[PDB]
C-alpha cells in the first residue's frame, strides 16, 4: 500500500502535517505574489 | 374608660410560664390548670391605674413565688414554717450538699438557654398568643 | 391579612413588612407575588448577612449587578434569576502601564514587519536574475513540491485528537497571518482557506455520504451538491480579488494645450431642481479647460425650472420627443449631439468633485486601449476586475472614450443593467476597462432595488450575450462575468441548508453519515479560515461569522426575484410553511434527545445548532422586509469644518459647521456669541487657502447651534458654495444578530395570517420568558 | 424598640465552636452539648452598654478556655500540679521531642485553612445563625 | 478596607495550581492535599498593606517552589547531593544526554496549550473560584 504507507506514517503526527502545511502554503503563496506581480506590471503599463 | 388598650401580654411572665412548660416537658413538676390560668388572667386583666398595675405586681409576686413552691414536690409552706427552727437549726454543710443534690444543672443550663431564646423571639414574634393557645391546648387535651 | 400579622407580630416588624408589602404592591406586582417577595426577602435576611459593608455596597449598586431583576417589583422565580445571575458573578470575571506598552509595541513591530521585509529584499533586489529554462525548472520543481505538500496535507486521515490539533494550529497560523499587512499575507490566507476547505470537501466526498439507505443518500448527494457549489463560489470570489490593482493617477501633461475635450452628462427624470443644482453647480466647478468641457443636462419631463436654471447657469439643456429605452435611450439621444472625443456620466445624486477630470483622465491619454474609466460610487471587486480587465460599468461616475463608444452603437438598451452590458460590449471588441479607488463624491429599500435590476440584468446579459459562449474575451473576464451570475444564482444552497437538518430530524435519515464532533471537526475550520480570510480582504473594522450572516440574510431575501428572473413573499404561505417546519423540528429534536436512544443524541444537539441558525435567517429576512419601508431621514452629513462668523458689530466668530444644505446651514460656534436672529452676518467658508465671505440671515438660533440661511445668490457665489460644501477632498454582533431575527420573528406574529399568527405570537412569548432568565453583565 | 441593635452575634468566637465542629468529626473532643449551648446564650445575650459587651468577652475568654479544656481528653490541671515535679525532672529536649510527637500538624493546618475560609465566608453567610442551629441540631440529638 | 477587598485573588500562582492538577492526571505527582490547600490559603490571606502583600509573595515563591519538589517523584536532597558527585565526574556530553533524554516535550508542548488556556480565561473568566474549588473536591476524595 504506497498511499497508505504515508498516511501511517505521518499519522501520528499533526504538529509534523501542520509545519508541511504551513510551508506549502508559504511558498505556494511566493509563486503567486510573483505572478501576481507580473501581470500587475503587464496590465498597469 | 377604655379597657382594650391595656393588653400588653403576659410581658415577663410569658418566660416563667415557657419555664414551666419546660419543666412539665421534663416531667419534673405537676402542672396545674387550673391555678396557673388563674394567674395569667390575674396578671392579664387591664387595670387603667399605673399605680394598680406595680401594686398588682407586688402582690403577684410572692404569690406567684408560692405558687411555684406548691407545684413542686417538696414539703407545704405549713411544714416548712413549722420546720424552720430544725432547718436553721442543722448544718450548713449538709444543708448545702441537699442544696446541691436538688438542683440539677441540666435545668439551669436549659433555663438560662431558654431566657436567651425568650428574649430572642420577644422582637419578632409576640409570645403572649402562643403562650395563651398552648396553655388553653392542655386545658382542652385535659378535658378529653 | 393585617389582623393575623397584628395579633401574630410586635407592632414595629408588623409595620414594616406591611410597609415592604404596600410597597411592592403599588408597583404593580400581584398579591401572590408580593407575598413571595416578602418571604424571599425574609429569608435572605435571616441567611445571608445582608447587613455587612460587603452587602451594603452589592445593595447600593443593585441595579448594574442585576440589571434583569427589579428590586422595587417581585416576580415569581425572581430567586431563581438573583441565584443564575450571582452564580454568574461566582463564575465570571471582574504594573498595567509595562504590560500595554509591551503588547501594544508588540503589534506595532508586527505591523511594521512587512515594511522591513519589503526593503532588506530591496537592497537584494534579485526568481528573475536566471534563463528563462532554468526560471522554468526551479519554478516546476517549486510548484510540484508545494502542491504535492498540500495535497498530503489535505487527504490525511486523522483522529479526533490529532484532528483538532492540526485545526487549532492552522487557526493560529492563521490569526499570526492576518495581523500581519500586505499583499502577501492576503496570497499565504487565500492559499490556506483553500487547503482547508479542500480537505473538508476530501473528508466530505470519502467519508460522510452513507451507501446503505438510499434516502440517506440521496439527502446526502443534494447537500453536498450544495456545499461544493458554494466552495467552487468561494474559490471564485477568492480568484476574483486575490490581487487589487491599486491603480494611481498618471499625470496629464504640463501642457495645457494637449488636453481633450469632454462632455458631462446629467440625466434626470424626475429629481427636483433642488438634487439637480448641486450637480450642475460641482460640473461647473470642476478643474478643467473651459473650451474643453461642456455640461449637458438630459431632462425627460421638460421641467421649464430646469430650463431657466441652465440658462441663466449657461449649461446645456436638451429635452426628448419620445422616451424609449429610459436612461440609456435618453443619453444615446444625446449623443448624437456631442462632439467631444470623452463622454462623462454623472448620476443626478453624485457630486462631482473639482480634482475628477484631471486626477482621470492621464490614464485615457495614456493607453490608448482604455475605452473605459470608472471612479467608485461611495469597492474592492472592481480593484480586482480592473486586474482581470473585467471592471464593469455602474451607470454613473464614469468616463468612456466617444469613439468607442460609438462603434458599438451607444448605450445597450436590450438589458435593465445598460452600464453592465456596455462594459460588456466594450470588452468584446478588445478595449480595456481601468478603475481607480479614489474618492470623488442612502436607504435600504433602493439596495434591494438595484441589487434586483442586477441580478436580472446579469440574466439577459447571459441571455443575450453569453459571456461562455461569445468571442472576445479572455479566461479571466469569463471567470469574472460568471462569478457574478453565480453569486446572483445562491438560493438553491440556501434552501438545502434550510432544510436539511429537518432531512434528520423528522424522516430520521443520515444525509451526513458521520460522527457529531467529526462533523464539527472538519467544518468549523472550514467557516473560520473562509471568514478570516475574507476579512482580511476586505479588510472591515468589523469581521465574524456574524457579519457574514448578515449579508447570507440579505441575500436570502433576493432569492425570488432572481429565481423570477429565470416584502411580499417573507409572509406569504411557502415561507411560515418552512418556519413552521424548522419549528416543529425543535420539538421533534427534544423528543429525539429525551426519548431516542443516547448514542445519536449528540447529532440531534447538531442539528439543534444548524435549525437554530435557520431560525435566525429566516427571521432576518421578514425584519428587512419591514425594515426596507420605515426608513425616514434624508440627506444629512455631519462633518467638521472650522468657520468664521462675522455679526453686524464684525465680532469674529469662529465656528464649526454641524450640518449643511441648499436651504442653509447649521453650524456649531466656539464660545458664548449673542447671536441675534434676522442679524445680517458674514460666513467664512475656507477652500484650500482661499476665504470665501458668503452673506447670511440668521433664521433659528438653539444656544450654541445658529441656523443660517441664505439670500439669493448668484452664478459664481452657488458655484463657490457648492465647491466649498460638497465639492470637498474627503460577541457583541452576535447579540445583534440574535435581536435582528426575534425582532424579525415578532413582526411575523404581528403580520402573518392569523392561523399562523397565534403560533407566533405564542413561540415570541415563550422565547421573550426563556431570554428572561440568562445572565447579564 | 430597636433591640436588634443589641443582637451583635458571636463574631469571632464563630470560628471557635467551628473549630470545635472539626474536632468532633475528628474525634478529638468529648462535647458536652448543654455547655456550648449555655456558652453561646451567654455570649449572644444583648447588652445594652458597648462597654459591657468588651467586659463580658473579656470575662467569657478564660471561661471558654476552660470549656475548651474540658472539651478535650487531656489531663486535668490537678494533674499538672501533682506532676510538676517529674515535668521539671525531664530535660528540655525530652520535652521538646515529645510536644512535637503531641503536635500533629494536619490539625494546626486545618486550623489555619478554616480560619481563612471563616474569614471569607463571614461576608456571605451568618455564620451565627450557622453555628446556632449546629449546637441546637446536636444537644436535640444528645437529648432525643 | 472595612469590608475587605483585599481578597485579591492568586492570580498568576493559578496557573501554578492548574500545572499541578494536570499533572495529577498524568501521574507524576506525590501529591499532597492538605499542604496544597494550605498554601492556598495562605496565598488568599488578606493582607491590607500592600508591602506585606508583596512580601508575602516573595517569600510564598520559595515555598511553591519546595513544595512543587515535595509533591513531584523527582528524589529528595539527600540524594540530590549523593549523585551530586557521579555527575560532577560524569562528563558534560553524558549531563547532555542526559537532559535529552529527560524532558518530555509533549508536556512542555501540553503545558504552553494550558498557558495560553490560562491567560485567555483569566481575560474572560475568575479561575481562582474554580481552582480553589477543585482543592477542596481533592480534600474532600482523600479525606472519604
Amino acid at each position: 500500500p504506497w498511499f497508505e504507507r504515508l498516511w501511517y506514517a505521518l499519522a501520528n503526527h499533526p504538529i509534523l502535517l501542520a509545519v508541511l502545511a504551513a510551508i506549502s502554503v508559504i511558498l505556494l503563496a511566493w509563486v503567486l505574489w510573483r505572478l501576481l506581480r507580473i501581470i500587475s506590471r503587464r496590465r498597469l503599463n | 374608660s377604655s379597657l382594650w388598650q391595656y393588653w400588653r401580654g403576659l410581658s415577663g411572665w410569658n418566660f416563667y410560664f415557657l419555664v414551666k412548660f419546660g419543666l412539665l416537658w421534663a416531667g419534673y413538676l405537676n402542672f396545674h390548670p387550673l391555678l396557673n390560668l388563674v394567674f395569667a388572667a390575674f396578671l392579664l386583666m387591664p387595670l387603667p391605674r399605673y399605680s394598680l398595675h406595680r401594686l398588682r405586681h407586688w402582690i403577684a409576686l410572692p404569690i406567684g413565688f408560692a405558687l411555684f413552691w406548691h407545684d413542686t414536690w417538696l414539703p407545704g409552706p405549713e411544714s416548712i414554717m413549722s420546720q424552720g427552727s430544725q432547718v436553721a437549726g442543722f448544718s450548713t454543710d449538709y444543708l448545702i450538699d441537699l442544696v446541691t443534690r436538688f438542683i440539677n444543672w441540666q435545668m439551669i443550663g436549659a433555663i438560662f438557654v431558654l431566657l436567651v431564646a425568650w428574649l430572642f423571639l420577644s422582637q419578632w414574634i409576640r409570645i403572649t398568643v402562643f403562650v395563651v393557645a398552648i396553655l388553653l391546648w392542655l386545658n382542652v387535651l385535659t378535658l378529653a | 391579612m393585617s389582623i393575623l400579622t397584628r395579633w401574630l407580630l410586635i407592632p414595629p416588624v408588623n409595620a414594616r413588612l406591611i410597609g415592604r408589602y404596600r410597597d411592592y404592591r403599588r408597583h404593580g406586582a400581584s398579591a401572590f407575588s408580593a407575598t413571595l417577595g416578602c418571604f424571599w426577602m425574609i429569608l435572605a435576611w435571616i441567611f445571608i448577612p445582608l447587613e455587612h459593608p460587603r452587602w451594603q455596597r452589592i445593595r447600593a449598586e443593585h441595579k448594574n449587578l442585576y440589571p434583569h431583576i427589579n428590586a422595587s417589583r417581585p416576580r415569581p422565580l425572581d430567586p431563581v434569576r438573583y441565584l443564575i445571575q450571582t452564580c454568574w458573578l461566582l463564575i465570571g470575571a471582574s504594573a498595567f502601564s509595562g504590560l500595554q506598552n509591551i503588547r501594544g509595541r508588540y503589534h506595532q513591530w508586527m505591523n511594521e514587519l512587512p515594511e522591513r521585509v519589503s526593503h532588506k529584499t530591496q537592497h537584494l533586489d534579485e526568481l528573475g536574475h536566471l534563463s528563462a529554462g532554468a526560471r522554468r525548472l526551479i519554478l516546476g520543481i517549486i510548484v510540484t513540491f508545494s502542491l504535492i505538500l498540500a495535497l498530503i496535507c489535505v487527504t490525511q486521515p486523522f483522529n479526533p485528537l490529532a484532528q483538532f490539533i492540526f485545526l487549532m494550529l492552522l487557526w493560529g497560523v492563521a490569526l499570526i497571518v492576518r495581523r500581519m499587512p500586505g499583499r502577501f499575507s492576503a496570497l499565504m490566507l487565500i492559499v490556506l482557506s483553500l487547503t482547508v476547505s479542500c480537505r473538508y470537501i476530501w473528508w466530505r466526498y470519502t467519508s460522510t455520504l452513507n451507501w446503505d439507505d438510499p434516502v440517506s443518500l440521496v439527502c446526502g448527494l443534494i447537500l453536498l451538491f450544495a456545499e461544493t457549489y458554494a466552495w467552487i463560489v468561494l474559490v471564485l470570489g477568492y480568484f476574483q480579488v486575490v490581487w487589487p490593482l491599486n491603480r494611481q493617477p498618471v499625470p496629464l501633461p504640463k501642457d495645457m494645450s494637449l488636453w481633450p475635450s469632454v462632455d458631462i452628462f446629467v440625466p434626470t427624470y424626475n429629481e427636483d431642481l433642488n438634487v439637480v443644482k448641486n450637480t450642475i453647480y460641482a460640473s461647473l466647478g470642476i478643474d478643467w479647460p473651459k473650451d474643453k468641457l461642456n455640461i449637458w443636462i438630459l431632462d425627460d419631463g421638460g421641467r421649464e425650472e430646469f430650463r431657466q436654471f441652465a440658462q441663466n447657469v449657461g449649461v446645456k439643456y436638451i429635452a426628448r420627443t419620445t422616451h424609449e429605452h429610459a436612461k440609456a435611450g435618453n443619453i444615446n439621444n444625446a449623443l448624437k449631439y456631442a462632439k467631444g472625443e470623452f463622454v462623462s456620466i454623472f448620476d443626478c445624486d453624485h457630486v462631482p468633485t473639482r480634482s475628477f477630470l484631471q486626477m482621470t483622465m492621464g490614464w485615457f491619454l495614456k493607453e490608448k486601449q482604455l475605452a473605459m474609466m470608472q471612479t467608485p460610487h461611495h469597492g474592492l471587486v472592481q480593484d480586482g476586475n480592473d486586474m482581470w480587465d473585467a471592471t464593469f460599468f455602474c451607470g454613473s461616475c464614469a468616463v468612456i472614450r466617444r469613439k468607442p463608444l460609438d462603434e458599438i452603437g451607444g448605450i445597450a438598451v436590450e438589458t435593465v443593467t445598460e452600464d453592465a452590458h456596455t462594459s460588456l460590449r466594450l470588452h468584446r471588441r478588445g478595449y480595456t476597462s481601468a478603475y481607480m479607488r479614489i474618492p470623488q463624491a442612502e436607504s435600504l429599500s433602493a439596495h434591494i432595488g438595484q441589487r434586483i435590476r442586477w441580478a436580472r440584468g446579469m440574466v439577459q446579459i447571459f441571455r443575450l450575450d453569453n459571456p461562455l459562449t461569445g468571442k472576445g474575451l479572455k479566461f479571466a473576464q469569463r471567470l469574472c462575468y460568471v462569478n457574478a451570475m453565480f453569486h446572483f444564482l445562491s438560493g438553491i444552497p440556501r434552501l438545502i441548508f434550510l432544510t436539511a437538518p429537518l432531512a434528520f430530524l423528522l424522516l430520521h435519515a443520515y444525509i451526513i453519515y458521520a460522527p457529531a464532533l467529526m462533523i464539527a471537526l472538519f467544518v468549523l475550520p472550514h467557516m473560520i479560515h473562509a471568514s478570516l480570510t475574507n476579512s482580511k480582504i476586505q479588510g472591515k473594522y468589523r469581521h465574524s461569522f456574524w457579519s457574514e450572516i448578515y449579508e447570507t440574510v440579505l441575500a436570502w431575501y433576493i432569492a425570488p426575484p432572481t429565481l423570477v428572473a429565470l416584502v411580499d413573499w417573507v409572509i406569504s404561505r411557502p415561507y411560515i410553511f418552512l418556519v413552521l417546519l424548522n419549528l416543529v423540528g425543535v420539538a421533534v429534536g427534544i423528543w429525539r434527545y429525551f426519548y431516542g436512544p443516547p448514542t445519536e443524541m449528540l447529532t440531534v444537539v447538531v442539528s439543534m445548532v444548524w435549525v437554530f441558525y435557520n431560525l435566525i435567517v429566516l427571521g432576518g429576512a421578514v425584519a428587512v422586509s419591514v425594515e426596507s419601508k420605515q426608513v425616514r431621514r434624508s440627506h444629512r452629513v455631519e462633518m467638521t469644518m472650522p468657520a468664521a462668523i462675522a455679526r453686524e458689530d464684525g465680532h469674529l466668530f469662529s465656528c464649526t459647521v454641524q450640518d449643511f444644505s441648499d436651504g442653509g446651514l447649521g453650524i456649531k460656534i466656539n464660545g458664548q456669541a449673542q447671536i441675534l436672529e434676522g442679524q445680517k452676518v458674514n460666513l467664512l467658508l475656507k477652500r484650500g487657502q482661499q476665504e470665501y465671505v458668503f452673506p447670511t440671515q440668521v433664521a433659528r438660533v438653539m444656544g450654541n447651534e445658529v441656523g443660517l440661511k441664505l439670500m439669493p445668490l448668484t452664478t459664481q457665489q452657488h458655484i463657490d458654495f457648492v465647491q466649498c460644501t460638497f465639492a470637498r477632498a474627503d460577541l457583541e454582533s452576535l447579540l445583534d444578530i440574535l435581536k435582528l431575527g426575534f425582532r424579525g420573528y415578532r413582526h411575523l406574529a404581528e403580520f402573518a395570517p392569523s392561523s399562523v399568527k397565534g403560533i407566533f405570537r405564542v413561540l415570541t412569548s415563550l422565547v421573550s420568558w426563556v431570554v428572561s432568565f440568562i445572565p447579564r453583565r
